[PDB]
């Protein structure tokens, strides 16, 4: 019940990222746009640009 | 990759048929040996 900045309980989560030769199967939420037809546009379709 | 070819009555049908991609999984496992499983 004793309170203060250094005295209150705190909840900590640590995200420890690795790197190795195995394929990296996890990725972020790559955001898409709408589809434009019949115009000159730049495009990226699943990595093909 | 795999293909299922109907069988007619001769078994092992003749003709050219290419296998189609089925599964592509990023495991990263070093494979040197394998074994076949029957029920």
């Amino acid at each position: 019940p004793t309170y203060g900045v250094g005295h209150q309980p705190y909840r900590v989560v640590v995200l420890s990222f690795e790197l190795l030769h195995a394929p990296a199967t996890v990725c972020g939420p790559k955001k898409s746009t709408n589809l434009v037809k019949n115009k000159c546009v730049n495009f990226n379709f699943n990595g093909l640009t | 990759y795999s293909k299922h070819t109907p069988i007619i009555g001769r078994d092992f049908p003749q003709g050219f048929s290419a296998l189609e991609p089925l599964v592509d999984l990023p495991i990263g496992i070093n494979i040197t040996r394998f074994q076949t499983l029957l029920a």
